RNA sequence: CAGAGUGUAGCUUAACACAAAGCACCCAACUUACACUUAGGAGAUUUCAACUUAACUUGACCGCUCUGACCA
């Protein structure tokens, strides 16, 4: 019943959400974030932290992206986060590294679409 | 005038005559590229000619076959003897001939005598009023002994400078030292005559360039002399 | 709003090249050559296409504007050999000459000494290099010959 | 070095196989 | 055409904020845009630019 | 033909050593250019201090430079005494002409 | 009429003279990355952050927690580099990562995470849930000591209490099992509060459990200052949040 | 030759610690080519000590740079 920040139809990305999955992949590392529409970050998973880096051959490959989703899904359930939107670009969504990060998040129990707001 | 003499030096180069040998890694990769080029190519007219004959021969008016014709080609190849990439000057190690070390680039060195002492340097000529600094380098070739060579000069700017001082013996307020500016050129065609060869000059790769030059003179020549 | 201090914050067209609808040839200053055509002719079509692709990427690394990268018409050449103990020329082989061009503008006088020595060093075997200044003649050499215009021109004479 | 851009393959989707040969010139040289 | 609700004005859901033929003003938070680039309020509150 | 697991394993591992080998070729070429340019610019400075009249001529372009022609190396050098066979060169390049 | 800007304008640094010799963006992701940087910067003009952004105080929130551990960065970094070399030397890890069949053990990732950067994540999460604001009026602390709570549901199952996971009052009818690493001779104090459960006063909270002067890890030995009382969130009142403080 | 100056892989006033980051760069595929994108690759604190955190501060040890000695 909480209002979503509707609007922003002429720009990218949208704001009509409560929680958002944002993926940041650099030349060396991969980072996934769950943040609120107000900007605050709830939970995160990066390849910079020893916990995940000590088990990966390459922090920048597809496997790393698939493993960041398995670690993030486990952390989102603990935090209580079960729904969130994902706003990728056409080339990011078609990539095999983002296709495996979504599948890993769903297999963890996270749904990549938020339920519709109740107005009445 | 100034207390620094102006000298127009020359860096004449003989670029490679032959291709450089492939390294162990380049060999492994070149065999793969030719293997990948085959697996992704259509049958050539010479492959379709051989396949058809195989069927016609198996079933049972082409006089010459495909495999038969290949043998003719190979025979002529084995009869032709290729030029030697390694010459007699590489075995004799005659550093005065252009023909040696065809794969690598060569630099010219002439020995001059200063203060009753022999020193290896690049050809150089003192500047004269009414002349560009490069024009002084173009003149050096003419001063060379019995030389028939056409050099192609690259631009007008110098590719290097070296400054030295007389060791307190010839030092004067009028003359303190010298300042040489080098200009690169390419040896299109030509070579020296057979009159005087050994004591005059040598053609040396950048690796073996130190043996002749001095430590300080060498460091300034190894900056614009590439070995790519 | 025009009276407000934040007026003009949305201006963007002064950051974009003026594109308001063949090409006048740039002629070099005393200090910089205007335009140049780098021709790479080779009997093999892969070596010209690869050396051209190397020069195009090298010029970018060196911050040199590559105006245009194109190809020139192929020239097929029949090679006849004198038959063994005879007088008739028999077809021996067919050689194709392949040419690629890389058009650059904005080369400094001092730097050309360097850029030239780099490309000629990395020049493959069987590939020829020719760097010429651009002229309308070259540009008109890439178009089909109009013979109708040549007959009409003769009639006027 | 001559080998900087020499190692290549035909970059075409459809093309007939080509074989490597030596093109002896009028002065004895080869490529 | 033009602004119907200026800075600081109170609006109700559905109220048209601005009309325009070209995008002079863009829709922000809780502001919708129709076919004809008409900006309307999606929530009750204060208008801000 | 299908490629054996050992083959693709060898090819893939060969393209990983080839990406690092070409990274060193470009490093040497990048450094060589820097050395050349740093020596040229530094020599021009020393030339300005000595005589600014000569520095104004060196920085000028050389119209005699272009056209600049250069042939690539060979695989084997020329033979001193080699006589080629007799023949003829005949162009068969299709001429394209624009009508209309 | 014109008024001069109150500060530097956005694109003033750009030089328009050599506009043809400037590096462009050439990509939408490279412009988007710069556009996000300048959107999170302070500006003299009106911004969305001014009217909607969560107002904060300039007085940095004080820290009331334990001191951080002291670690040798040089000796730490040396050991980590060595382990990566061993992992990368094995050709079976390279082959699995190239065929896309490798995977990380989720159980080992969480044990090292709880040691290194879990406390800072739990802090970031508590700030999002508004615990420091309500409990300590803005003062923060890093939970250096991992607190493992779990409710016994039946005889074989356990409902772990993490940081915001849903738990029912039926599973939380009996006191949970509490474990935490502590040295001998130390004294602790546990606490359970309902931040939103209160029925009469908004600001106040309900005390559900209070154990004082606990020796080490043995929670039973600790004095029972307030017995355990299960959560009782009223119907139609929403979702409440109960916190265990150590 | 001493004299001073200087110190993270190419750049950086990246580095509170939770951690050696970000960009630039290299190969392949797409592209006439470039570019974009995808999928991959290589990487650094000059070295020892200093009560420890020390890439950071104090010392030398190391190379680099600059000014003369040296110099055809
Ligand atoms: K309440």
């Amino acid at each position: 019943v909480a209002r979503k920040e509707r609007g922003w139809r002429t720009v990218f990305p949208s704001r009509e959400f409560w929680h958002r999955l944002r993926v940041i992949r650099t030349q060396h590392h991969v980072e996934a974030l769950v943040e609120h529409q107000n900007g605050k970050v709830v939970v995160s998973a990066s390849t910079r932290e020893w916990a995940i880096k000590k088990h990966l051959y390459s922090t920048r490959n597809v496997v790393a992206c698939e493993s960041i989703g398995r670690v993030l899904a486990q952390r989102c359930l603990e935090a209580g986060i079960n729904f969130m939107v994902y706003q990728p670009t056409p080339w990011e969504a078609a990539s095999d590294s983002m296709k495996r990060l979504q599948s890993a998040m769903t297999e963890g129990g996270v749904v990549l679409r938020e339920p519709q707001r109740i107005y009445e | 005038g100034s207390p620094w003499r102006l000298l127009g030096a020359l860096c004449l180069q003989r670029p490679p005559v032959v291709s450089k040998p492939l390294t162990p890694l380049q060999e492994e990769m070149a065999s793969l590229l030719q293997q990948i080029e085959i697996e992704r190519s259509l049958y050539s007219d010479h492959e379709l000619r051989a396949l058809d004959e195989n069927q016609r021969l198996a079933k049972k008016q082409d006089i010459l076959l495909a495999q038969d014709l290949e043998d003719m080609w190979e025979q002529k190849f084995l009869q032709f003897k290729l030029g030697a990439r390694i010459t007699e000057a590489d075995e004799k190690n005659d550093r005065t001939s252009l023909n040696r070390k065809l794969d690598r680039n060569l630099v010219l060195l002439v020995r001059e005598k200063f203060g009753d002492q022999d020193v290896w340097i690049l050809p150089q000529a003192e500047w004269q009023p009414g002349e560009t600094l490069r024009g002084t380098a173009e003149r050096t070739l003419a001063t060379l002994s019995e030389n028939n060579m056409e050099a192609k000069f690259l631009g007008n700017a110098p590719c290097g400078h070296y400054t030295f001082k007389f060791p307190q013996a010839m030092r004067t307020e009028s003359n303190l030292g010298a300042k040489v500016f080098f200009f690169k050129a390419l040896l299109l065609t030509g070579d020296f005559s057979q009159a005087g060869n050994k004591g005059h000059h040598v053609w040396v790769t950048k690796d073996e360039l130190g043996d002749y030059l001095k430590p300080k003179y060498l460091a300034q020549v190894r900056r614009f002399v590439s070995d790519l | 709003y025009k009276t407000k201090p934040t007026h003009g914050i949305g201006k963007y067209k002064h950051l974009i090249k003026a594109e308001e609808p063949v090409r006048a040839i740039n002629l070099g200053t005393d200090y910089e050559y205007g335009v140049l055509n780098i021709h790479l002719t080779a009997y093999d079509m892969t070596l010209a296409e690869s050396y051209a692709q190397y020069v195009h990427n090298l010029c970018n690394s060196l911050s040199i504007k590559v105006e245009e990268s194109y190809a020139m018409p192929t020239k097929t050449i029949e090679v006849l050999q004198l038959q063994d103990q005879g007088s008739k020329m028999l077809l021996d082989s067919v050689l194709t000459t392949h040419e690629r061009v890389v058009q650059i503008s904005g080369l400094s006088a001092t730097f050309a000494e360097i850029f030239l020595e780099i490309i000629q060093s990395s020049l493959p075997e069987g590939v020829r290099l020719s760097v010429k200044e651009h002229t309308e003649e070259d540009f008109k050499g890439r178009f089909k010959a109009r013979p109708e215009l040549e007959e009409l021109l003769a009639k006027l004479k | 070095d001559s080998s900087r851009a020499s190692l290549t393959r035909v970059h075409r989707q459809a093309y007939a196989r080509l074989y490597p040969v030596l093109l002896v010139k009028q002065d004895g040289s080869t490529i | 055409q033009g602004i119907k609700k200026m800075e600081g004005h109170y609006v109700h859901a559905g109220n048209i904020i601005a009309t325009q033929r070209h995008f002079r003003w863009h829709p922000g938070a809780h502001v919708g845009v129709g076919k004809n680039k008409c900006l309307y309020a999606l929530e009750e509150g204060i208008v801000r630019y | 033909v299908e490629l054996t697991f050992e083959e693709t394993e060898r090819r893939a591992l060969l393209l990983k050593k080839w990406s690092l080998y070409k990274q060193q070729e470009r490093k040497m070429e990048r450094d060589t250019i820097r050395a050349m340019l740093e020596a040229q610019q530094e020599a021009l400075e020393e030339l300005q201090l000595e005589s600014p009249k000569l520095h104004a001529e060196a920085i000028k372009r050389d119209p005699n430079l272009f056209p600049f022609e250069k042939e690539g190396p060979h695989y084997t050098p020329p033979i001193p005494n080699y006589q080629p066979p007799e023949g003829r060169y005949n162009d068969i390049t299709k001429v394209y002409t624009q009508v209309e | 009429r014109r008024t001069p800007p109150l500060g530097p304008m956005p694109n003033s640094d750009i030089d328009l003279s050599n506009l043809e010799r400037l590096e462009k963006y050439r990509s939408f992701d490279r412009y988007r990355r710069r556009a996000e940087q300048e959107a999170q910067a302070p500006h003299w003009w009106r911004t969305y952050r001014e009217y909607f952004g969560e107002k904060t105080d300039p007085k940095e929130k004080i820290d009331i927690g334990l001191p951080p551990p002291k670690v040798s960065r040089t000796q730490q970094l040396l050991e980590r580099k060595q382990a990566i070399q061993e992992l990368r030397a094995n050709v079976e890890e390279e082959r699995a990562a190239r065929l896309r069949t490798a995977s990380v053990p989720l159980d080992a990732v969480r044990a090292e995470w709880e040691r290194t950067c879990g406390p800072y994540h739990k802090q970031r999460l508590a700030e999002y849930y508004g615990l420091y604001r309500d409990l300590f009026h803005g003062a923060t602390f890093v939970p250096r000591v991992p607190l493992h709570v779990a409710y016994a549901v039946g005889e074989d199952d356990l409902m772990p209490v993490y940081c915001g996971n849903e738990v029912t009052p039926t599973e939380a009818a009996q006191a949970p099992e509490v474990t935490y690493e502590a040295e001998e001779g130390s004294l602790w104090t546990l606490l359970l509060t309902s931040l939103d459960g209160h029925l009469l006063e908004p600001d106040a909270e309900y005390l559900h459990w209070l154990l004082t002067n606990i020796p080490g890890n043995r929670v039973a030995e600790g004095q029972v200052t307030c017995p355990y009382l299960p959560p009782f969130p009223a119907r139609g009142s929403g979702i409440h949040r109960l916190a265990f403080l150590l």
